[PDB]
Order: structure tokens, then C-alpha cells, then sequence
């Protein structure tokens, strides 16, 4: 995950909490350092080799200090509702073929020019049912989306009885219309699946998609049968995989940059950064100005990132470490 | 056994016997290979310097 | 907001997925600061075996 | 007396080439590693057999 | 100490960027010793019988 | 760290233990599975790229199967005890030069023909006891040794006491002759060290020495002052570094053999065991012996894994399983 840097950007990763440089025992450990005179704030952190200390902020050059919460990184997965048209027809029609088109927007490629299309096409019937036909879309989808031989997991697809309103029932390609057993159906789901992940190789992407429709004939007339609609996600990707790489990122500036270049003549970087985690981040920008003529600025930044028991401990104990070190106040989350 | 300096990567390494690919693998004598004369351009009609 | 826009933009606009382009960086005719900035991309590789 | 050796190897090594990630070596009686363009596998099998 | 730098020669490389060398060692080893057990899988003691 | 093969050896982490291939959810975990006949054993873990089994065992091919503990793989750090030998003089003689001589034997080049020798000095005077030589000595030997100048970590310089006679109090080249108060010191403890260690690169290695002797002269009689006698030790290296290659290596025959070698372009493999916790081994050896002309054996291990801190439960709990499953009748430590 290359990122944008203002000029530089450096993270520590505060695993404990000590209070004194004595007790930098294991890896992890984080101190903030500031004199009584609060002049200067620093971080003293235990590295897997040894005591480390980061560099000196001026509590007159610091711009902004924020901490955010792990809420605030969790991709919300985009989620359609697509249902037909009751102005077209509340029901199926007798003999039409309802092509249902999912186009998706970055495909492997980064550009919004990487399109890729996938349908799902189901020919109604007299006496089909809306249930029956929803039953029988989300199948169709699953077999195009959730197969297994596509290369990468596109979009997740489900179904809600109106009796449950708020249940979804999952519908994968080994699903048929024997374990749907309802006839409340009102929707089809359509959400956005968690694409892969791999240290400093794969960042953290996603994949959008638009539910677009093909037009039947209902009386004389070619005519689209569904509305597409968009409601409140319930899934979220957690942080994990973004700190994780951004560590990845961030240890190049204190150290080295040739992380793998060299495979055999090379220095390995331990990390202390778990992608199976939540970890609530806090940034503080700030600069150093020179003297008498060296005036420009020298924009920098510090992040520490702290794993999150579902209540902001750990940041909010950190917090309240830096605020009574520093006369600062960082709006503890 | 020993580091010579502080910038020494590796460490000798050294077994007995019968030799596997990983074998020669883990000693960096195993690399995958570079085809040149392939080559994957996307397929896209760009119309950007529309 | 540019362009003349003093009634607003409402929120339908403003929500998870919009999708922003950029357009261009519009400075003063004198005493214009500094602005603007310049990006790049990196590609990928696959693999295969026997 | 008697003496007998002997050394096992699986047969993807006829004529396997070697990366050389890290130089290859070859045991020398003085106990004096010593580098060796050769990319095969065999080449030093031989060697340390003999 | 000016001269005494120019008593050591000079090396032209190409740019700022780190740099390796490989450097060969020795091959005639002995292993060490864990520990010795009986025929029962008891250990010996320093102070045991032969 | 390149191990030998007994023409192949597999290893599975089991970082769980669960009753069924449906309980598989986090990585790590593994069962075991057995017909109830008896007659296969094969283990189901979680990866962590989904479900994987190991090979079959005929459990009537089974060479042996047996399990080893944390405490019989932690490296015992040696260390010798100099003293003064009560022929020559129990108590330094005046003017003469004690040069110890520690030689190093498998330094840098892995081998004996790799030596190196540091030193330590001692001037000896009138009202010098012997716990003042003791100490003078060890001062003289950490500067030599507990140099951060040198690339390697040598030695531990230690003290003792007749008072404590057992716990140690360190000599590093920081003291000095104002912090060790003490008039009764007996000897001179020197443990080797840990180096440091890289999994695929730096194998776990020691360097061993023995403190030789230069010679006094007492009455026109050259004539060495010391004895070094190695001790029980106290301290031990744990597994953790060394686990951490065998499946680095172990790993390679189920997935990828270039573990790195064109960076950008590789299969990045997850490892699962901390290289800093302990853990119990347990290999299975076994054959596959084929029909009516092919009875070659072709022998082969699976190596398995568990945490065990404090009381080997995890293990034990695990060879449990394995027993009841497939009848046999692992012991359990």
C-alpha cells in the first residue's frame, strides 16, 4: 500500500504501555518522553532489537493530533436490493427472458475502463411467483458470481423473506431451489465481497459494481422490470489489513527500503503488526523550522496504532499518557 | 558461527544426504524464470485522447 | 463549491460510492500560491507451473 | 579392512541448473570452500563423493 | 590523518546505493555433543559408571 | 537450516485441537482422522488459505512415533568456573602478569580451523586478595569481550560469592571496582551466548571456547595460576528459533521451494509458529510400501508442533486423540 507522504510519515506500534524507559522489556512497549518543561515530546519504543527512540516534536510546531477510531477504516461493503418493478409488473411476465447484468467497474485493472460484465438470466413462466422468480435469479447469480473456478470472489448475493425482514438467506452455487423453502421473498441481495490481501504486494482493494437490467416486452412495448436499490451495508472489512501495510510502508523511512530486492543479500524487518487485528490509530503532525533563514518547513508525521478491545483502552490510556506529558488534548475516542 | 560484521545476512548452511529441490532451494540455487518474449498488455478500448 | 452553486449540493450526492474525477487546478490571474500535484502507477506479474 | 559409501539421489537432478542466488561451492581437502561457475548439480555430487 | 587516509586506496562505484560482496569460509567441521543415554534411554551424569 | 531428509519430512502447526473437519474455522487448528477400523491416519489443519490434509499413513507402516518436550530442545548454555589452583598460590603473587586466554573455535567461518582469541590482563600486587583479582580480572575480560564494538556476542562475564555461591552477579563493561562491594568472590563464571538469528538465512549457532592459561613465575617455576572447570548450567535457549526454520524448510516441500528469490514475483508463505514461544515436537515415521514387485519402501515423517507452556497439555491432549483414533499407544510426557 503506497501512500502519499508530507515528506515523511513514521509508526510505531504501541503494544504495551510502561511509563517508564526502564521497563521497555519486550517488543512493543511504548514510553512518551516529554521534559516537565513541555518544550519536546518523543516515543521511546522497545524494537525486536533493541531500545529505539523517535524524533523530537516541538509542541509549537505541532499542526494536528488525531486519533482515530477502528469504526472509522472498516469498509462498509456496498450492498444493492434489487427487486421488479411493481409499475411495469408486480409479477413475472407469462413468457419473457429477465436477463439481470452486474457490471463491474475496476476489474483486474486499475482503471474504471477495466469493465467486466456478469448475468444472470431467468425465462418466467405462467403462474411464476415472485418468490419463485427471486429463488430463481439469486441462483442463476450465484452460479455466474459465487461459483468456485472465477479467478476472484466478485459479490456476495442473498435473499429475505418478509417474514424475517432482516435475515438474509446466504445463496451459493451448491444451493438449489430444495433448501429455499419460502414463499415470502421480496429481494435479491447483492453485496460487496473482501477481494484479497498480501503484505506489501496487494493492497486492499475492492471491486464496484452497478445492477443494470435488459427490457422486456410486458404489453407491446420493451420495458425495464427492475429497480435497483441501494440500502445501509451490515458487513465491514476490518483495519488489520490496512495497518498492517502501512507498517509495511512506514518501517522503509526509519530503516530499510530494500525489503526483498537482494533475496539472498537482504535484512529482514520483524513487524509487530497482526492482520487478524482492530487496531484505533492516532496521527500527530508537526514540523521543524529553521533559523534566521531556514524558515521553510519541514512537515512530518508520527502515527502509533493500538489494538482496540471494542472500548478504546489501550488509545485512550495512551492518550491520557500524551496529554499529561505534553499539555496536549486528543479528544480521547 | 558468527556474525563477521553487523551487515552479515546469511549464516553458512550445511546437511547431510540425500538432496531435494528444497534443499537447493532454501540454499538459493532455485529460481523461477523470466519469460521476456511474454508479455500481457489488458485489453481495454482507451479512449482517453478522446 | 465552483461554478456559481449558491443553492447547495444535496446529500443523494454525497454518499458511500460516489465516484470523484479530477478535473483541473484553478489559480489566480496575480499573486497565485502554489498548487497542484502529479501521480503514478505500478504493474503486476503472473505465474504458472508443470 | 574394508570401506564402503555411497550417496542417494532423486533423478530430477541430471540435468538440473542451479541459480546461483548465493555463489555455489565446492569442498575443497584443505577444509577451504571455494567458489564454482559450474551450474550443475552433479558436478558437486561427484565432488564430494570422490 | 589526511596522509593516512591516502595510504589506503580509493574505489569508484556507481551511485549511493548499498552493496554486497560474498565471502567464502571453511568446510571441515565436528559436531558437538548433546547429551548420552543408555541403552534404557537414561542419561549419563559426569560422575557415572563407564 | 537445511536438515537432512529421510526422503521427505512434513510438519503441521497445531496451534488448536478440535473433534471434527466442521470445527475448523482459525488456522492452525488440526485433528486427526481414523477409519474405525484402524487401518489409515491422516490429519486435517486449517491453513490459512482453507482446509488441507496430510498424507495417509497405514497405520501397520508405522517405524516409530514418538514425542519430544520443550526442555529436551533449549540449548544449554555451557560455562566453565576459573578460580585459582591452591598448588601454585592460593592468593595473587606480586608483579606477575595474569593473561587469560579465552579461544574461540567455530567463530565466523564454521569450523575449527576458525579460531579466535580474546584476552584479559591482570597486574598483580602486594595487598591483592583474591576476590580482588577475581573482580580486576573480570572487569579486564568484560572491556575485552562485552565489547558492543565486536560483531558477535562472545561471552557473559559473571561473578559469585561464598556468601551466595549461587546466584551470579554480572560483570559487564560498565561496571567498575566501585559496584562490586563484595569481599568474598570465589570464581569467575563465563557462559556463551546466544547469536543472533534469521529464519531461511541465519541458522541458530554457538561459539565454543575454553578458557586456556598463561604462565606465572612463583619460585623461578613457570607456572599456569588457573583451572577452568565447566559447571552444571543454568540457562538454556529455547525452541522457538529453531521450530521457526524447520518449517520454513518443512513448509517448502508442501508449497513453494522459492521462498523468495525474484521478490516482486513470489508466493509469499504464512508461517504460523512464533519463533518466541516454546513448542513439543512429534514425528511419525512411516513407509509406503507398494505391490507385488514394488515392495522399495519409501519412508517419510510428519512432524507436528503444539505450544506447550508450563505443563505439556496441548501435546498430551493431542497424542490422546491421535491413540484413540488410530489404536496406537504414544507415550505421553
Amino acid at each position: 500500500m503506497v501512500i502519499s507522504i508530507n515528506q515523511v510519515r513514521q509508526l510505531y506500534v504501541a503494544k504495551a504501555l510502561k511509563a517508564n524507559t526502564a521497563a521497555l522489556t519486550t517488543a512493543g512497549d511504548i514510553v512518551p518522553k516529554a521534559d516537565t518543561a513541555k518544550t519536546t515530546l518523543y516515543f521511546q519504543s522497545m524494537s525486536p532489537a533493541g531500545i529505539v527512540a523517535s524524533d523530537k516534536i516541538n509542541l509549537k510546531h505541532v499542526l494536528y493530533a488525531k486519533a482515530t477510531p477502528s469504526e472509522a477504516l472498516a469498509h462498509k461493503l456496498v450492498r444493492y436490493s434489487v427487486t421488479l418493478d411493481a409499475d411495469v409488473s408486480a409479477t413475472p411476465v407469462a413468457g419473457q427472458n429477465y436477463i439481470l447484468r452486474l457490471a463491474f467497474r475496476q476489474y483486474i485493472g486499475l482503471s474504471e475502463e477495466d469493465q467486466y460484465f456478469k448475468y444472470g438470466e431467468v425465462i418466467a413462466r405462467s403462474g411464476m411467483t415472485a418468490s419463485d422468480f427471486y429463488k430463481k435469479m439469486a441462483i442463476s447469480l450465484a452460479k455466474n458470481l459465487e461459483n468456485k473456478t472465477e479467478s476472484t470472489p466478485l459479490v456476495n448475493i442473498y435473499l429475505i423473506s418478509a417474514a424475517a425482514a432482516s435475515t438474509d438467506v446466504p445463496v451459493t452455487s451448491a444451493t438449489k431451489e430444495s433448501d429455499l423453502t419460502a414463499t415470502d421473498y421480496n429481494q435479491i441481495i447483492i453485496e460487496e465481497t473482501e477481494q484479497p490481501w498480501v503484505l506489501g504486494m496487494m493492497p486492499q482493494a475492492f471491486i464496484p459494481f452497478t445492477p443494470q437490467f435488459l427490457t422486456i416486452t410486458v404489453d407491446g412495448e420493451d420495458r425495464l422490470w427492475g429497480v435497483a436499490t441501494v440500502v445501509t451495508p451490515t458487513k465491514t472489512v476490518p483495519d488489520g489489513h490496512l495497518i498492517a501495510d502501512l507498517e509495511y510502508f512506514c518501517m522503509g523511512a526509519r530503516g530499510d527500503i530494500y525489503r526483498g530486492m537482494g533475496y539472498p543479500n537482504i535484512i529482514k524487518t520483524t513487524y509487530l503488526v497482526d492482520p487478524g487485528a482492530v487496531y484505533d490509530v492516532l496521527d500527530i503532525h508537526y514540523f521543524y523550522t529553521g533559523s534566521n533563514e531556514s524558515v521553510q518547513k519541514s512537515e512530518k508525521t508520527i502515527t502509533l496504532v493500538a489494538v482496540d478491545d471494542g472500548s478504546h483502552t489501550a488509545m485512550n490510556a495512551l492518550i491520557g499518557a500524551i496529554n499529561t506529558a505534553s499539555g496536549l488534548t486528543i479528544a480521547t475516542l | 558461527a558468527g556474525k563477521l560484521g553487523k551487515f552479515q545476512m546469511l549464516g553458512f548452511q550445511h546437511w547431510k544426504g540425500l538432496t531435494s529441490d528444497n534443499h537447493l532451494g532454501a540454499i538459493f540455487q532455485q529460481a523461477p524464470q523470466k519469460a521476456t518474449n511474454l508479455m500481457v498488455q489488458l485489453l481495454a478500448f482507451y479512449r482517453g485522447k478522446s | 463549491l465552483m461554478g456559481g452553486n449558491t443553492q447547495g449540493v444535496p446529500a443523494e450526492r454525497l454518499q458511500q460510492g460516489e465516484r470523484f474525477s479530477i478535473e483541473f487546478a484553478p489559480v489566480e490571474k496575480e499573486l497565485s500560491r502554489k498548487v497542484g500535484d502529479v501521480r503514478f502507477t505500478s504493474p503486476v506479474s503472473m505465474r504458472n507451473e508443470w | 579392512t574394508t570401506i564402503r559409501i555411497q550417496h542417494k539421489v532423486a533423478g530430477n537432478k541430471l540435468n538440473k541448473k542451479l541459480a546461483m542466488g548465493i555463489p555455489m561451492v565446492r569442498n575443497l581437502e584443505s577444509g577451504k570452500q571455494v567458489k564454482d561457475t559450474a551450474n550443475m548439480w552433479m558436478h558437486y555430487v561427484d565432488w564430494e563423493v570422490e | 590523518l589526511d596522509t593516512f587516509l591516502n595510504s589506503f586506496p580509493t574505489r569508484e562505484f556507481e551511485d549511493d546505493n548499498e552493496y554486497y560482496w560474498d565471502v567464502i569460509g571453511s568446510s571441515r567441521r565436528n559436531i558437538p555433543l548433546v547429551e548420552a543415554r543408555d541403552e534404557n534411554g537414561v542419561v549419563v551424569a559426569a560422575n557415572a559408571a563407564n
